[PDB]
């Protein structure tokens, strides 16, 4: 009583976050800066990406926005017009990046915001993706021959990469397999992809 | 060729 599969593959996924990610306003640098200094901080805080979220309204917000405090402050004002409107185009990609950072825990929010300060985003966003794109079929445990430290990342116990994925329910090793494809890391996997490309898309 | 293209800037 329904079309096609329940999951997506990664070429699926990949797909979906696409038609956000590659499909971005343009920013000039200074207000592409200042939006990627406001996510910065929002994801240092809580209740910032909270305030954002509710800021936002997935979209639907109907006139000007209440002035916040602090970096989710920053990142509405370079999201509305002068007279505080939401612009859609300019908001809804960063609705969906809140809507995949809700799957994602406080510990992956800080490595996020240092990923963003250190201009850090393409390595982990390759790391996750091709772990995604070979743990077909993502249903089944499996382990994978995939050298996270032969990609450029560091990689050892408690290094950012590391914990990262340890908190998506990923099984790591120093010596190989140092992954091991775990069903239940599916949704934070696929979450942490999408955060991951949609932060690489609005750098331009 | 040239293309023109919409660019946000900050107020």
């Amino acid at each position: 009583p329904a079309e096609g599969a329940f999951t997506e593959d990664f070429q699926g996924l990949r797909a979906e976050v696409e038609t956000i990610s590659k499909e971005l306003e343009l920013l000039d640098r200074e207000l592409c800066q200042l939006l990627l200094e406001g996510l910065e901080g929002v994801l240092r805080d809580q209740l910032a990406l909270r305030a954002l979220e509710e800021a936002l309204e997935q979209g639907q917000s109907l006139g000007p926005v209440e002035p916040l405090d602090g970096p989710a402050g920053a990142v509405l004002e370079c999201l509305v017009l002068s007279s505080g409107m939401l612009v859609p185009e300019l908001a809804i990609p960063v609705v969906y990046l809140l809507g995949a950072l809700t799957m994602l825990s406080e510990t992956q929010h800080k490595l996020l915001a240092e990923a963003l300060e250190s201009q850090t985003l393409l390595g982990p966003l390759e790391l996750v993706g091709s772990l995604l794109e070979q743990s077909a079929p993502w249903q089944e445990r499996s382990t994978m021959s995939l050298p996270p430290g032969l990609l450029g990342n560091s990689w050892g116990e408690g290094a950012p990469a590391w914990v990262l994925l340890d908190e998506c329910g990923l099984e790591l090793g120093e010596d190989t397999p140092h992954v091991c494809w775990e069903p239940q890391a599916q949704g934070r996997m696929c979450a942490l992809y999408a955060s991951l490309a949609l932060l690489s898309g609005l750098s331009q | 060729g040239c293309i023109k293209k919409a660019v946000w800037f900050k107020c």
